[PDB]
Order: structure tokens, then sequence, then C-alpha cells
């Protein structure tokens, strides 16, 4: 686990104000120690945002404020900007483990409207077929915001092995994609009447189908 | 200005040694802590071990104590990270970050309780037992995308290569419409697969004809697929 | 814990510079609440301050030693040291280091509490004589070795100077039965010892005895066999 | 007012063991020194590197408190440069230490009839603690060549033991609550201002 | 200006007895007397500072007290490894000062001497010069008389001898007498003896060699 506790993700609107938490105990901020942030932009290293409670760096907007409170802490953004979207780090001193760091909570900035995505499911094609091999490729795309659940169906029933989905990646048009690998043996795509694949999307399901013939 | 600059990106194989280094510049080497910061995969940060340079009082955390060693050179002006024997599971970043008042005295027994302002770039370290191997190409016949707007999607499947990256053009960079190469995929043996296709109308299908054109450098392959409607 | 050694020449000339250093490891001389003082003790006699430091290079003399008393630090080697410069016959002496800590009371008063470490103790001879190695010589077992019971073998050290030697049997694998006297002024100004030990006669054939005798100021490394005929 | 949290350290109701001592950073608030250099309930006030009369006028940044329980005769190895089971694997104080050392008699509240037995102590350690260093590892203690695997056994120690404090005991075997003030002046303002 | 004086000067008693030495100031130095002991050869081991409490490690059967300008550090016990020089100090003025200090050695049982003999060794006898050794070893009490006859000759101020400081498991002594003559006086007479009276012997020993012995 973690000695500090910070919630996995959060999220708001250009404009809006969120606050990210930092929950710790007697070991820490309970002895007295402060706490400290740490922004990490996407394709960069961590950079300090917060030293000693509330201090910002040179070039930390003010729309950030840092405070401490009992055993726990709290970081305020105000005017939510999309260049904020980055993963955001809570850290102390516990006499017990010496330096800790929270778990990271991945602040998104919703700029976009809703996006459901586009799946496309490809059977396995003759050529790897006829290499006693079987690939099933569901292609994810033009979803907003980025994330996905991705669920596998033989027949009708639940496919628990063989599967390998990929991380979201945002486009060139800013809304993201993702894939889903489904291995089989020759065999076994040709035993059942058809697979499915299914993706899940802030609640909404889409499914397509294959079948061998 | 102060600063840290790291080592560049290093690919392993389990078994074998790695040592990487965080060199410092515009600041007193021997008066700050120099922690090194691990980013793994799907996880936080966490610290690994901190060392005061002039002294060479080095700590670690109980996660990796007895598989890593830190060190530093005082004359160099750089700490290093080494691991004995590398295993698959060290594959992450690497930060090495810069802490402590600069004072001596009191102030240094208390450096832990303040905060790593000046951070390195970060080292990519990958832990793999794969070797270069060349892409097999497979075509991915048309499928359904969209019904309502009528648009289908066709392309060619690029499975089992190491190591990145492969490029994908489409009857040799003419067609750039509608091309859609997805990020790859790492599979449980060590090899990555990735699909590119392109969305035209599903009407059109027949009428023009779709080669996919991948190169792999590492392996020095060159493939040439037709995708055709079957 | 904290080693302090003394390190010097061992010979000096009447109304010369007597010098030795203090080496300190395993602790800082730069310790904010010590004192690092030095002690002698000329031999066969009582112990004498001589004088204390202060990291930061501030002293106190002994008020009766100040005329010829000084007293420096460097704290980048970790070490202080002590000069004596008009040397007299009081010299001859064990010069001692060694530390003290010091905290402040309640009231605000210092408070410094005796000398809880000491160094090992280096002799000084002041004399107008010269440096002399020693001769080494068996004293060989006797031919009682039918005996079935005790014999006794040793290594003769004679005509050096100053002192000390140090002798060791077998690189210190041979210490019970051991007994090196102390050292006698002859009329030739030099120093003789003797250094024996007893062993069971049996082990007359089957264990070697090498006594090892160490004369520093002549630079003298002997390893001498007794060897029974 | 903002008066710093001292006596939540000095008169906690519950006191740590020797080898766990506990940490309380304090800081924004001004202190009253006099309560305890003015106070004749101590029985060990011994300051290094700074007068206790002078803190009053003084400003630092940062004081920390650690907190433990030891015998009497242990309270001597509370100090720069000391040795002792107590003061090599337990608690260190460091060369260039600023800061006071307080401690009193606390034979009403830490013994009983029979002896208490909850306080502990390491006895046993590969290595002697850095200063200000901590430990509160529980593993086998390894005095021989072969290997503990993690089980007590022959010449194979739990590290850790613990006093045994009887109210009828001699002074130096009865049980002695003990701070540790320790004082940091940075280059930020100094916060820990007392009058 | 401080002067400490000790008594005694020396003390010898047996294993067991009570012993207590005193420290006697020229000026009141309220508790800050401290106490030393010294074995042979090595440096001062603090043992009590502020008068009655005791250092870490120091056994329990060591005790201090006193103030002001008289102190005392009793041993209850007095046991072999106690045969140690025992000094006071005062850490109470600038000009710190020791005792004279008082010698404390351990009376025991009568054990009589081992005596040997060696001859000089044929490399000194080449260099031109005869020492002849003999040794008494592990023997109480030290007073001793070694007697070193050359042709039946009683001899006198040709010989030098030096014993042992007293052993801290046994409390018993060694002695060496070393005869030198010139290689010249060794190859006029055949026969050398030591003859030893101690109170062990109910009779004087006497070990002697002849000029050619078994090689
Ligand atoms: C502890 O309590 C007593 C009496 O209630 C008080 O006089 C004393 O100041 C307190 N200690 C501290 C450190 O405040």
């Amino acid at each position: 686990q973690s000695v500090l506790t910070q919630p996995p993700s959060v999220s708001g609107a250009p404009g809006q104000r969120v606050t990210i938490s930092c929950l710790g105990g007697s070991s820490n901020i309970g002895a007295g120690y402060d706490v400290h942030w740490y922004q990490h932009l996407p394709g960069a290293a961590p950079k300090l945002l917060i030293s000693g409670n509330s201090n910002r760096p040179s070039g930390v907007p003010a729309r950030f404020s840092g405070s401490k409170s009992g055993t726990s802490a709290s970081l305020a953004i105000t005017g939510l900007q999309a260049e904020d979207e980055a993963d955001y780090y809570c850290q102390s001193y516990d006499n017990d483990l010496s330096q800790v760091f929270g778990g990271g909570t991945k602040l998104t900035v919703l700029g976009q409207p809703k996006a459901a995505p586009s799946v496309t499911l490809f059977p396995p094609s003759s050529e790897e077929l006829q290499a006693n091999k079987a690939t099933l490729v569901c292609l994810i795309s033009d979803f907003y915001p980025g994330a996905v659940t991705v669920a596998w169906k033989a027949d009708s029933s639940p496919v628990k092995a063989g599967v390998e989905t990929t991380t979201p990646s945002k486009q060139s048009n800013n809304k993201y994609a993702a894939s889903s690998y489904l291995s089989l043996t020759p065999e076994q795509w040709k035993s059942h009447r058809s697979y499915s694949c299914q993706v899940t999307h802030e609640g909404s399901t889409v499914e397509k189908t294959v079948a061998p013939t | 200005q102060v600063q840290l600059v790291q080592s560049g990106a290093q690919l392993k194989k389990p078994g074998e040694s790695l040592k990487i280094s965080c060199k410092g510049s515009g600041y007193n080497f021997s008066r700050y802590w120099i922690a090194w910061v691990r980013h793994m995969p799907g996880k936080g940060l966490e610290v690994m071990g901190i060392i005061y340079p002039d002294d060479s009082d080095t700590r670690y955390s109980p996660s990796v104590r007895g598989q890593v060693t830190i060190s530093a050179d005082k004359s160099t002006s750089i700490v290093y990270l080494q691991w004995s024997s590398l295993k698959a599971s060290d594959t992450g970043i690497y930060y090495c970050a810069r802490f402590g008042a600069g004072m001596t005295g009191m102030p240094r027994y208390f450096d832990t309780t303040r905060w790593f302002d000046p951070w390195g770039q970060g080292t990519q370290v990958t832990v793999s037992s794969a070797s270069t191997k060349g892409p097999s190409v497979f075509p991915l016949a048309p499928s359904s995308k969209s019904t309502s707007g009528g648009t289908a999607a066709l392309g060619c499947l690029v499975k089992d290569y190491f190591p990145e990256p492969v490029t994908v053009s489409w009857n040799s960079g003419a067609l750039t419409s509608g091309v859609h190469t997805f990020p790859a995929v790492l599979q449980s043996s060590g090899l990555y697969s990735l699909s590119s296709v392109v969305t035209v109308p599903s009407s059109s299908l027949g009428t023009q004809t779709y080669i996919c054109n991948v190169n792999h450098k590492p392996s020095n392959t060159k493939v040439d697929k037709r995708v055709e409607p079957k | 814990q904290v080693q302090l050694q003394e390190s010097g020449p061992g010979l000096v000339k009447p109304s010369e510079t007597l010098s030795l250093t203090c080496t300190v490891s395993s602790g800082s001389i730069s310790g904010t609440s010590y004192y690092w003082d030095w002690i002698r003790q000329p031999p066969g006699k009582g112990l004498e301050w001589i004088g204390t430091i202060y990291y930061s290079g501030s002293t106190y003399y002994n008020p009766s030693l100040k005329s010829r008393v000084t007293i420096s630090v460097d704290t980048s080697k970790n070490q202080f040291s002590l000069k004596l410069s008009p040397v007299t016959a009081a010299g001859t002496a064990v010069y001692y280091c060694a530390r003290r800590t010091f905290y402040y009371d309640r009231s605000g008063q210092k408070v410094v509490e005796p000398f809880d470490y000491w160094g090992q103790g280096t002799l000084v001879t002041v004399s107008s004589a010269s440096t002399k190695g020693p001769s080494v010589f068996p004293l060989a077992p006797s031919s009682k070795s039918t005996s079935g019971g005790t014999a006794a073998l040793g290594c003769l050290v004679k005509d050096y100077f100053p002192e000390p030697v140090t002798v060791s049997w077998n690189s210190g694998a041979l210490t019970s039965g051991v007994h090196t006297f102390p050292a006698v002024l002859q009329s030739s100004g030099l120093y003789s010892l003797s250094s024996v030990v007893t062993v069971p006669s049996s082990s007359l054939g089957t264990q070697t005895y090498i006594c090892n005798v160490n004369h520093k100021p002549s630079n003298t490394k002997v390893d001498k066999r007794v060897e029974p005929k | 007012t903002n008066l710093c949290p001292f006596g939540e350290v000095f008169n906690a109701t519950r006191f740590a063991s020797v080898y766990a001592w506990n940490r309380k950073r304090i800081s924004n608030c001004v202190a009253d020194y006099s309560v305890l250099y003015n106070s004749a309930s101590f029985s060990t006030f011994k300051c290094y590197g700074v007068s206790p009369t002078k803190l009053n006028d003084l400003c630092f940044t940062n004081v920390y408190a650690d907190s433990f329980v030891i015998r009497g005769d242990e309270v001597r190895q509370i100090a720069p440069g000391q040795t002792g089971k107590i003061a090599d694997y337990n608690y260190k104080l460091p060369d260039d230490f600023t800061g006071c050392v307080i401690a009193w008699n606390s034979n009403n509240l830490d013994s009983k009839v029979g002896g208490n037995y909850n306080y502990r102590y390491r006895l046993f350690r590969k290595s002697n603690l850095k200063p200000f260093e901590r430990d509160i590892s529980t593993e086998i203690y390894q005095a021989g060549s072969k290997p503990c695997n993690g089980v007590e056994g022959f010449n194979c120690y739990f590290p850790l033991q613990s006093y045994g404090f009887q109210p009828t005991n001699g002074v130096g075997y009865q049980p002695y609550r003990v701070v540790v003030l320790s004082f940091e002046l940075l280059h930020a303002p100094a916060t820990v201002c007392g009058p | 200006e401080i002067v400490l004086t000790q008594s005694p000067s020396t003390l010898s008693a047996s294993v067991g007895d009570r012993v207590t030495i005193t420290c006697r100031a020229s000026q009141s130095i309220s508790s800050w007397l401290a106490w030393y002991q010294q074995k042979p050869g090595k440096a001062p081991k603090l043992l009590i500072y502020e008068a009655s409490s005791l250092e870490n490690g120091v056994p329990s059967r060591f005790s201090g007290s006193g103030s002001g300008t008289e102190f005392t550090l009793t041993i209850s016990s007095l046991q072999p490894d106690d045969f140690a020089t025992y000094y006071c100090q005062q850490y109470n003025s600038y000009s710190l000062t020791f005792g004279g200090g008082t010698k404390v050695e351990i009376k025991r049982t009568v054990a009589a001497p081992s005596v040997f003999i060696f001859p000089p060794s044929d490399e000194q006898l080449k260099s031109g010069t005869a020492s002849v050794v003999c040794l008494l070893n592990n023997f109480y009490p030290r007073e001793a008389k070694v007697q070193w006859k050359v042709d039946n000759a009683l001899q006198s101020g040709n010989s030098q001898e030096s014993v042992t400081e007293q052993d801290s498991k046994d409390s018993t002594y060694s002695l060496s007498s070393t005869l030198t003559l010139s290689k010249a006086d060794y190859e006029k007479h055949k026969v050398y003896a030591c003859e030893v009276t101690h109170q062990g012997l109910s009779s004087p020993v006497t070990k002697s060699f002849n000029r050619g012995e078994c090689s």
C-alpha cells in the first residue's frame, strides 16, 4: 500500500476547481512533517509543484494552492486548464519508512465532448491460419475521454485467457485509441459459432461479433 | 544553472549488470543529498535509496536491499546506481533527484524532511530475454467500421517483432487519408505486435488497390502486403 | 568506539623540540562538545596534564609548562599536535592524548567531564645518545628433553637504545607461559631485555618456536628461531 | 496563543521503547523553555552546543523532540561520543549535536509490582547505528556461521529484549523518561521563536 | 595549585578483602573528583566520576565516597585482576591535577620458584661477549635472592636482574638474572651456577652447567 493515500483520479472541466487529497497518519504529518507536491507532466520528469505544504516555486501559477491540517493535506487547482492534465504526487517523511510518496492522482481536464468508441473486429486471416496461428484484432478509436474496458466473449461465454490490451493512446485529433488481441489456436477458432469483442466506455458498451464462416 | 543529467536508455537481458549515472552541475555536489526514485510500469513513485556525497553515507529502502548498490564519486560529481543481476521485473524508469538544505551541521540530519527540487530527466531501463526478430505481416481483410456512414477498415497485422520501432506506409506513401497505425502491444512472449488500418467507403472496395509497406530496420526486414476483399 | 593513537619520534636531544601528533579515527576531532588534551607520565611516577585544545583552535595550557608548550589542531587530517620547544630531562615520559566531553548546566554553566578516551601512549626519551638497534640471541632449551615435564626457552635482546622493544612468540599464537621481562639499563648506556616461555618438553620436536622482536627507532624487525641444540 | 506544543511530549501518558523512539517535529510557535530549565523535577538537564539560559532569546527554524524510556545508569549514554548498547544499537547523537537532553525518574508510572516488561531495547546488531538512525527490525541475529533462516535457536537470537522495571529496584535499574530536543537553524526564516 | 594527596602509597591485601584508598585535597573541589585505574603499560581507565558515580562497564565491587576535601575509593572484594595503580583527579579547576597514585598488590599463598639456566648462545660468543641467564618462574612473594657462583666462587657487580609485574590471574612473579662476562673471562672458568633462596624451597636450589653440554 502507501502510507500516504491519494485518490486514483480526479476530473474537472476547463475553468472549474478541484482538490486532490493526501491522507496520512501519526508517523507522517501527524508528527509535524510538512507535505510537498510534484507534478508529472506527460512525456516529462516529475517537477516540484508545492514545497512546505503551501509554497510555490517560481513558474508555478497561483491557481495551484496547498494546505495541511491534522493528518491530511490537500492540493487545490482553480481555473482548470488543459495543460494541468498530469499525474500529481504528494510526499512527506515517515518516522518508520523515511521519505514517502503518495500513490499519485491522474488529473483529467474534459475539454472535449464525450465520444463513443469506434470498434472494428478483424477475424484471423487465412495466411495466419495456414501457419497454425490465429489472432483476433479489436481496434478501438475516436473515443473521449481516454479510458475503455475490453471484454471478449466466446460464443456467449466469457474468455479468460489469451487477451492482450494496450493502454489508450492520444490520436492527432485529441481523441483516444486502443487495441485488443485475442490469440487462439485455429481449431478453437473453428469450433465456436461466434467470437465477440465488447468495449465499455463511460458505462456504455459497444459490441462487435465475427463468425468463422 | 542547477541540473542533473542521467545516462541514456538501456536495453539489457536478465542476469546482466547495469550501472547508470547522475551528474550534478551548478551546485556544490558534496553538500546536497541525492535520491534514486523509481517509476515502475503502472505504479507511482518510490524512493530506492539516498546518498550523501561528501561522506558516501548511503541508506537503502527494504524493497531494494541486496540487489542494488548506490555509489558516488566526488571528483567527477556523479552518483551511480548498479544492479548485480538484472531481473525483468526491474524494467522501468529511474529518476535521480536532489534534496537537502546544502548546509552543514545539524540541518544535514533532517534533510530527509525536505523536497526534491532538482530532478533528473530519467533513464529508461528495459530487461527482456528477446532478441532482434523481424515482423510477420498478415493482411487484415476489410471489415465493417460504421454501418451508418458505411465505412470499412482494411489493413495488415504486424506480428512478433523486436525491438521497437516499426514503420508502416500505404501504397508507398501516396495513401494518407484514413490511415491509422495503432501503437503496439507487448505480449507475454516479449515481442511487439501492432496493426495499421485504412478507413475507406465500403462501396469503394474493389476499385482501389491497397499495399502496406512494413519496414523494421533493426532486423533489416522489408515486407509488402496486398490487402484485398476476400 | 573512537580511537586515539599517538605518533612521534621516540628520541630527542636536550634543549630541542619534542613533537608528537595524535590521530583520531572512528570519530571527528571537529565535534562541538569535545575537548582534546595531552597528558604525560614520567617513568615510574605520576600523571601531569599539559594542555587542551578545541577544534576552533582555542587552547588552555598548564601554567608550569606554558613557556614551552604549543598545541595545534588540523581538522582536515583529524589530528592535534604537541610541541615542547626547549625540552629538558623532565621531558622523558610516556605521552598520552585524551578526549573529554562538556555540556552546559541548567544554570547555564559549563561542565566538563573527566577523560573518557585515551591513546595507547608513546614514550619519548630525552638524551644525547644515539639510536642503536638490538641484537637478538637464542636462549635455547636445555637437554632435559627426556623429561615428561616442562622446558623453558627464550630470546635475549641486547644492546639497544632507546626504548621500547616489543616481543612476540610464533606471531602471537603463543601467549601462555610468556614472560617478557622489563629492560635493564646496562653500564654501556644500552638496554637489554629477555623474553622467555615455558612449554611442554614433548613439544620440542613437534613445534617450532620463533620469537618476533621489534624495535621501531631502528626499524629492526627480527624473527629468531629458538632451536633445541 | 501559538504556544509550542511541548507538554504533549513531556507530559505524555505513554512513552516509547528506546529501540522505537518517537520523534515530533515542531514549528511555527513560541516556546517558553523556562518551564523546562526552571523545573527541579528533572534529574538530567544537559545541553550540548547551547546554554539553556539563552534559549528564550534565540530563534530556530525547526525543533525536533525525541523521547523514549531507558534505565538510570544508561542516561549517561544519551550524549555525543558515548558507547553502549543504547548509544550504539538504539539511539545515537551526532558529534556536531546542538540540543538538549532532559530526563526524569518515572518509577511511579513505568514500573509495576511483579515488574513491567512492556519496555524493550535492542541487544544485538550487525553494525552500530548512524546518528539519529532508527531500527525497528525484528530479524533474527546470526551470531554464528549457520544461517538462521528466520527462526530462533542456537546462535540465532531474537535481537530485542525487555527491561524489568520493579518498583523496589535500585535507582540505576529504575525507568527514566528521556526527551531530546534538537535545534536546526536554516537560512529560511526562524519560526520557533520563544520569548 | 590544588594538591591531591593519596593514602596509602602502597597497599597489599588478600583476595576478597575490602581495601580503601584516600584522596585529600588542599582546597574544596566539591564532588568534581574522578578515579582511574592504570594497569602497567596501559593507559589509565576511568572508574568513578562525580566521586560516587560509576562509569559503564566498571564492576560493582568498586565504590567511591566523599565531598569537599576528603574522598575514598573502596573495593569491596579485591580480585586478582585489580593489581593496578589507582589515581584520583580533580576536574573542578582549570589546572587539572592528579594524585600520586596508590599501588595495590595482591597477597596470596607462597609458591616456590621454578629455576632454569641458559648458557650463552654460540652467536653471542662469536660477538665477543657472554651473557649467562637464570630464570625464576611463577613465585610468591617477590622477595628472593640469586647468587652467581663461577668456579664455586661468589661473584658481585657483574650481574643484573629484572622482575615481572604481578600476574593478573595467578598473582605470582618471575625474575631473570643475567650475568655478563667477557668472551675471554668466560673461556677461563668451567662451571657456572646460580643458587636461589626463596620461602617455598626448604633448601636452596642450584642450577649449573659445564661449558660442554649435550647437543
Ligand atoms: C506538565 O504538567 C505540569 C502540571 O500540570 C506543568 O506544570 C508542566 O508545565 C507541564 N509540562 C510541560 C512541558 O508543559
